[PDB]
């Protein structure tokens, strides 16, 4: 409703880098927000790509941003008769970004991974990692818990059980409260899917570098299994936490699975402990159900809701004619222990291949009425497909049926405006939430700032 | 006596014909000033009203181009006629309705075009050994129902990048079934491998040297491969006039839009065609697997039937994907495709089995209402669309226009053609408004108020501006 | 296999001292190596990993670097408690091996030894035994050497020798050497004796009895 | 906390094989890879070879190949060494050891299982009084603890009394079976003016003997 889409701040980052492709608001000890973006295509020491992560300042005129320094190195350990590799050509370092307190943290899914004993290999596999960073102490630490030291042979004869060498940890990421890091890898156990779970704390005081491969004891993996249903299911692909149970003290992840049982898709609500509490089915095959997901209570009840991304959802038209618009579906928290039923509502899109639904993000209470709302992302949508980003308003019983207003792409054709997301941070301290916006195809990101209702 | 004609106190002709399709209107200067010039066309000419001045227009519906029904789709340069009138004239005056019909046969000894496109996973090997005959079998078979017949070649795997692809040690690059104790090819993405011919040799030759290669993941990027199929119209060589058979053999799931993502790509499907003169598919590992909408989109725009032959572990699948993209068949594919051949028959019958009609640019103020005849004389009204049907047979179907009020343009057409057909059926719609009579009109007469007015039809009209 | 050379064996040192202790490979090894603490008569205590990290509730005195082949630990200002033996280990290859192992010793101004040396007692002899003993009490640095003689002659069969560790209170060192005879073989001789060699007396202290008198 | 509990001490004789057990505390076992050492004295400490109580995947040094068998039960969360005929030289103190955070490290270690291999039968000690020859202003005694088996044995002056001023020295294997010695020291005016004991007790046997020393 009252974003402004007059007066926009646009930071860049270098061409080709994907500037944008991730971001998240990021406020130091002092309380300072920041601008954390990922820049997955970033070029490397070797002029290759291997991602990189940006720190933007607050400006209202935006403009470059500063490097967050990671290591860039290929690094090798001849330890235990064995031969440890990792490889971070092509890793996609800010594919992903997420902050908590005073930390970052930004993953590379597609790092890469050997190990060589004499004539036999575990095999060259993007196991992923993350990289954490404390920008204002300079302290760094990284996080790869699908690194093993398994040979190729073994897994084999196993039948690949609890394979994690195709991993691709930091897809998807998320940071509770309470400063523990879930990882979404979607590729894990042979392409079922993983969650990797340890508190950010642990991660710092357990990493040294060059062992390339250690313990982190406090940490909680998910679980492999024989059911067909879970396989290709991509569990992980999205990931997002809230409280679904009543009980306040435990900490419930939400995890989306886009082709889950031959391409219907899921998305389950799960506790700490990985047991599954409810889960959605997708409503269309290959509508890739559970593509993004977002946790806020829209109602205003207290109870987190639940929204799911269908970004290929064909919609029915006459003459017995489908059209791939996108779908979002709004689940609201039944009041105490009962199961989430039907979608509440159903929020579909209108471009040809807009891809509504592709993001969602929870801006807080924008026009501060008393109920959350959200922006959902068609990163090809609007009558010129440049993108457009639609505002919903929370309201007593959910969410309104039409947005509130519509935010048009400022960037060229393929800048993929809306890609991805992030809300509820007032940003400039006028006291309304503010939204950032990435367009990695441009290597952009633009900031809408909220404005007293008018 | 009085009726809805004069009742209403119209004011022009204009307005006269617009009361009702039975009004007329009178132009004659020798008429009573009680009487209405607005009434039947037999209560004026009771009236004594010149019959020259009596405007009224009849809807009528004359055919322009009638050709007959060929008897065969064999020879001729496409001179086939599938669809039957192919174009008529349609005259409507406001709030009128009229009817016509159209004829649609299921042509006999229609050419057809069949692209075999295979699965070459590392399953798929002792399907190769099954089918190095396929083309002269499937000739000798498909020659029982068409006199032009062609066929062709294309195989897919994955994007051949990782983790769909082995990537260590060096050796697993050029031979991914290095670990075991055999060769394979490199992994490959989607490569053609034989145009559409005639020469069925052909292809029992090309596939005697074909082999498969190996990946890691069950899921496989078929749909690449269907896409390209489609939209590289040159290159697959699929003919204008012909039925295109698209046949996809598979044992495994598929990659659909989206899952790229897992091997850094995110680059939406362009449609387009990427193979050039290497015969592969040069943006696998760079552009994104296409969705089912964009694939119904391409195989709709180049008149694609996709055949679905998959072996029974996944034919629920494909099924269900069938539901999403409609026109599409499903066959039950053998472990090592020694049944293909009789599938593919079998779905060029189920493909030519159906005729349903389509409307393309059917202006708003028209509506469409459709009696079908299927099988012997039966009508079936409410109904646009007949099944069960045999090559040879001929369907037809009553149609009427009805138009609500008179729009802007007096002249518009649409067309009226079935799903797949060449051929197809014009509609020349004229509105029939007006009067003959305002084309002869008396502006600033000086019968009307001082030349204050216009004279038209026989009567007095406010001019411009008043 | 890797061969692990620690050195040294033994140093004696004070408290606050700064000392450094080496391991030595027989190959490159790339930092793969750990440090271990072992008190007396106790289990082992993880110092270092991987050359140079502390293991956690380690303090901070402690330290390890070195590189290649050639590593060492280091302890500054030594603690009462640091006074124990330490090993280094390898695992850059299977299997792992370990350092000859090296014991802090708490120095100390020389001493001499106090010899006393005990015929056999009544009851052993009725026994049809012979054990002559001759202890060598309170004395630093812990190199001593002792010798039977047996009528002025050296004697090496049957000697039986046990050493304590540096005692708790004036961190000196004691030993306790055994000749054991038969009966018959004890009374074919008469003079019976124990030399002590110590650095603190270039002539060696003597300590002897003769069979019967008294 | 991370605690590795073993067993306790072994007794037994050539020939015959024993099984050691190391229960993992505040942990999983099945968390890291879990080594065994053996360390003896002379020979200073020896890599068994490890296990992944994981998968009960395991490496060995090839001179324990034949009487080391390492293996691990998630349920007990233990690992075990197995060690089959035994011989004298398989007298020594087994550890098992985990690492912190790196994989391949040997950081934790267990309090440590002693065995003793010996075909010696359970005998008691054969106390003898150590008196001076037939003058200075110190006095030395001795106790004579010869031929013994098992280990260990307790040794005190007066009944703890005397405690200050005396020297036990370590146990010596002397043909199976174990001789220790004791001295004790004081001014001459305390002995013979006053009696001094040399308490010695043997639980194993159930034997509390007790000397006095008198002078010759
Ligand atoms: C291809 O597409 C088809 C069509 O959608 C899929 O088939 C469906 O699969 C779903 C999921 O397994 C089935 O779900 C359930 O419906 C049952 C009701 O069954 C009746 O009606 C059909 C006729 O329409 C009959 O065939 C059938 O025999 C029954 O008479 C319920 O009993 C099930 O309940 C339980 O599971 C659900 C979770 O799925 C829980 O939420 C419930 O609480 C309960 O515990 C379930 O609701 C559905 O029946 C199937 N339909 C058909 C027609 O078969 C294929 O799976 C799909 N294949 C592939 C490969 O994609
Ligand atoms: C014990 N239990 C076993 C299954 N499990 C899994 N997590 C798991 C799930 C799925 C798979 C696979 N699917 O498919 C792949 C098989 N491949 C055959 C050869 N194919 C070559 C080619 O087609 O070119 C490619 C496909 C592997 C493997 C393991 C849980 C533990
Ligand atoms: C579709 O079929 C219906 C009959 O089911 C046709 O309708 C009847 O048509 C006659 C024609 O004179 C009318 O007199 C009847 O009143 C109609 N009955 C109805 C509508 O219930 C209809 O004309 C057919 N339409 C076409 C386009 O052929
Ligand atoms: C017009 O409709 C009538 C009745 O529906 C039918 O008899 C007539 O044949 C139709 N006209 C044409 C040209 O088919
Ligand atoms: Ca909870
Ligand atoms: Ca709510
Ligand atoms: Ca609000
Ligand atoms: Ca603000
Ligand atoms: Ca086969
Ligand atoms: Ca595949
Ligand atoms: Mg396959």
């Amino acid at each position: 409703l009252n974003l402004d889409p007059v007066q926009l701040t646009f930071y860049a980052g270098p061409n080709g880098s994907q500037f944008g492709f991730s971001l998240d608001f990021h406020k130091d000890s002092h309380g300072r927000v920041a601008i954390v973006v990922g820049a997955p295509r970033t070029l490397g020491p070797s002029q290759e790509e291997t991602g990189g992560v940006f720190l933007c300042p607050w400006r209202a005129e935006g403009g470059q941003c500063p490097s967050l320094l990671f290591d860039l190195r290929d690094e090798t350990r001849n330890v235990g008769s064995q031969t440890l590799q990792t490889f971070k050509a092509r890793q996609g370092l800010g594919a992903s970004v997420v902050s908590w307190s005073d930390v970052i943290v930004a993953c590379a899914p597609w790092q890469h991974w050997n190990v060589l004993e004499k004539t036999e290999e575990a095999e060259k596999t993007p196991v992923g990692s993350c990289f954490l960073a404390q920008p204002e102490s300079g302290r760094r630490a990284e996080y790869s818990p699908c690194r093993g030291n398994t040979l190729s042979r073994i897994y084999v004869e196993n039948d690949f059980s609890w394979d994690k060498r195709y991993c691709e940890a930091g897809f998807s990421s998320v940071v509770t409260q309470a400063g523990e890091l879930v990882l979404g890898a979607p590729g894990g156990y042979y392409f079922l899917g993983l969650l990797a779970q340890a508190p950010v704390a642990d991660i710092f005081s357990s990493y040294r570098p060059g062992i390339l491969l250690w313990h982190v004891s406090s940490q909680s993996l998910s679980f492999d299994s024989s059911n067909p249903e879970y396989f290709d299911g991509y569990w992980g692909y999205s990931v997002a936490v809230g409280e679904f149970d009543g009980d306040l003290n435990t900490t419930e992840y939400v995890v989306g699975a886009p082709t889950w049982s031959w391409t219907l898709g899921a998305v389950e609500i799960l506790d700490s402990y990985y047991q599954r509490l409810h889960r959605l089915r997708g409503e269309q095959m290959a509508s890739y159900f559970g593509h993004s997901v977002a946790v806020t209570d829209v109602n205003g009840d207290g109870r987190h809701d639940l929204l799911v991304g269908a970004p290929l959802y064909m919609e029915s038209r006459a003459d017995r004619k489908l059209a791939e618009v996108g779908r979002v579906y709004l689940f609201l928290q039944p009041r105490g222990p009962h199961a989430l039923g039907a979608p509440s509502l159903l929020l579909t899109g209108t471009q040809l291949y807009g891809r509504f639904g592709s993001a969602i993000a929870p801006l807080g209470d924008l026009d501060r009425d008393g109920y959350n709302d959200i922006a959902v992302a068609a990163p090809y949508g609007g009558p010129s497909g440049r993108g457009q980003v639609l505002v919903f308003l929370g309201q007593s019983e959910g969410l309104r049926s039409r947005p509130s207003q519509v935010l048009d792409s400022p960037f060229p054709t393929g800048s993929a405006f809306g890609f991805s997301l992030r809300g509820a941070v007032d940003i400039d301290d006028n006291g309304y939430p503010d939204l950032i916006v990435g367009a990695y195809g441009a290597n952009q990101v633009a900031v809408y700032r909220a404005q007293p209702v008018v | 006596g009085p009726n809805i004609c004069t009742t209403r106190g119209v004011s022009s002709c204009q307005q006269c014909l617009a009361v009702s399709p039975m009004c007329a209107w009178c132009s004659d200067e020798a008429l009573p000033l009680g009487s209405p010039r607005c009434d039947l066309k037999e209560n004026l000419l009771k009236d004594n009203c010149a019959p020259e001045s009596i405007e009224f227009p009849v809807s009528e519906a004359r055919v322009l181009e009638d050709r007959p029904l060929s008897d065969k789709g064999s020879g001729d340069s496409s001179q086939v006629t599938q669809v039957s009138p192919q174009r008529i004239a349609l005259r409507l005056r406001p709030d009128d309705s009229k009817n016509f019909s159209i004829q649609v046969r299921q042509v006999e000894d229609y050419p057809v075009d069949i692209y075999y496109l295979m699965d070459l996973s590392y399953s798929m090997k002792d399907d190769l050994w099954s089918i190095q005959n396929l083309g002269t079998k499937l000739a000798t078979q498909m020659r029982k129902l068409t006199s032009n017949l062609r066929i062709g070649f294309g195989a897919f795997v994955d994007k051949p990048v990782s983790p769909y692809m082995y990537i260590s040690p060096p050796e697993a690059l050029e031979n991914p079934c290095y670990d075991m104790k055999t060769t394979c090819l490199p992994m490959f993405g989607y490569k053609h491998v034989l145009t559409l011919t005639d020469q069925v040799t052909r292809f029992n030759e090309e596939v005697k040297k074909q082999s498969v290669s190996r990946n890691r993941d069950a899921p496989e990027g078929g749909f690449d491969a269907i896409m390209q199929a489609t939209v590289c119209d040159e290159k697959i060589g699929w003919r204008n006039d012909a039925s295109h058979l698209l046949v996809f053999t598979t044992d495994a799931k598929t990659h659909i839009a989206l899952d790229g993502r897992l091997a850094g790509i995110v680059q939406p499907n362009d449609g387009q065609c990427h193979v050039g003169s290497d015969n592969h598919y040069s943006a696998s590992t760079t552009m994104d697997y296409p969705s089912l909408g964009l694939m119904t989109e391409k195989l709709s725009q180049k008149n694609i039937n996709l055949i679905f032959a998959v072996t029974e572990n996944v034919v629920n699948l494909y099924q269900n994907y069938s539901e999403l993209i409609p026109g599409t068949t499903v066959g039950v594919l053998s472990m090592d495709s020694s049944n293909v051949l009789q599938l593919i028959v079998d779905a060029y019958g189920k493909i030519r089995s159906k005729v349903e009609l389509e409307v393309r640019d059917l202006p708003e103020e028209l509506s469409l209402s459709f009696n079908a005849t299927c099988l012997n004389n039966e009508v079936i009204p409410g109904l646009k669309s007949c099944m069960g049907l045999k090559i040879g047979d001929t369907v037809s179907f009553s149609i009427e226009a009805k138009v609500r009020g008179c729009p802007q343009e007096k002249e518009k057409s649409f067309t009226i053609k079935p799903v797949g057909f060449k051929d197809s059926l014009i509609v020349q719609v004229t509105f029939d408004c007006d009067c003959a009579c305002q084309a002869q009109a008396e502006p600033n007469s000086h019968r009307c108020n001082n030349g204050n007015g216009t004279f038209e039809c026989g009567v007095c009209r406010c001019g411009p501006g008043w | 296999d890797i061969l692990m050379t620690q050195s040294p064996s033994s140093m004696s040192v004070s408290l606050g001292d700064t000392v450094s202790i080496t391991c030595h490979a027989s190959q490159g090894i790339s930092s793969n190596i750990g440090w271990l603490q072992q008190k007396p008569g106790k289990s082992f205590m993880g110092l270092i990993y991987y050359g140079t990290n502390l293991v956690d509730g380690v303090p901070s005195r402690f330290s390890g670097s070195g590189s290649g082949a050639d590593y060492s630990l280091t302890i500054s200002s030594l603690d009462s408690e640091d006074f124990a033996d330490y090993y280094c280990v390898q695992y850059a290859q299977l299997p792992y091996t370990f350092g000859g192992g090296t014991k802090l010793e708490i120095k100390r101004a020389d001493a001499a030894p106090t010899v006393s040396i005990f015929p056999p007692s009544s009851e052993q002899l009725t026994s049809g035994g012979a054990s002559v003993v001759c202890f060598l009490n309170n004395f630093y640095p812990k190199d001593i050497n002792v010798k039977w003689k047996i009528d002025g002659s050296e004697r090496q069969n049957g000697v039986l020798n046990s050493w304590t560790d540096q005692d708790s209170k004036d961190s000196t060192y004691s030993m306790s050497s055994t000749l054991t005879l038969t009966k018959d073989e004890y009374e074919r001789h008469n003079s019976y004796t124990c030399e002590a060699t110590h650095k603190t007396s270039t002539s060696p202290i003597v300590k002897s009895f003769n069979r019967n008198e008294c | 906390e991370v605690q590795l509990q073993q067993s306790g001490a072994e007794l037994v004789k050539p020939g015959a094989s024993v099984k050691l057990s190391c229960t993992a505390s505040g942990f999983n076992i099945k968390d890291t890879y879990v080594h065994w050492v053996k360390q003896r004295p002379e020979q200073g400490l020896e890599w068994i070879g490890r296990i992944d109580p994981a998968n009960g995947y395991t490496k060995y040094d090839p001179k324990f190949q034949g009487k080391a068998t390492i293996t691990a039960d998630t349920s007990s969360n233990t690992a075990y060494l197995q060690l089959s005929s035994l011989t004298s030289e398989d007298t020594a103190v087994y550890y098992c050891v985990r690492p912190l955070y790196d994989y391949y490290a040997m950081d934790y270690w267990g309090q440590g299982t002693s065995v003793t291999v010996s075909s010696a039968k359970t005998t008691a000690p054969s106390v003898y009084p150590l008196a001076p020859v037939c003058t200075g202003s110190s006095v030395t005694l001795g106790c004579l603890v010869k031929g013994y088996f098992p280990e260990p044995v307790t040794l005190t002056w007066n009944s703890g009394s005397l405690s200050s001023g005396v020297h036990t020295f370590p146990a010596v294997l002397q043909s199976d079976l174990y001789t220790l010695s004791s001295s004790v020291t004081v001014t001459s005016s305390t002995w013979p003016s006053q009696s001094i004991t040399c308490n010695v007790a043997h639980p194993a046997s159930s034997t509390k003997v007790d000397k006095k020393i008198e002078p010759r």
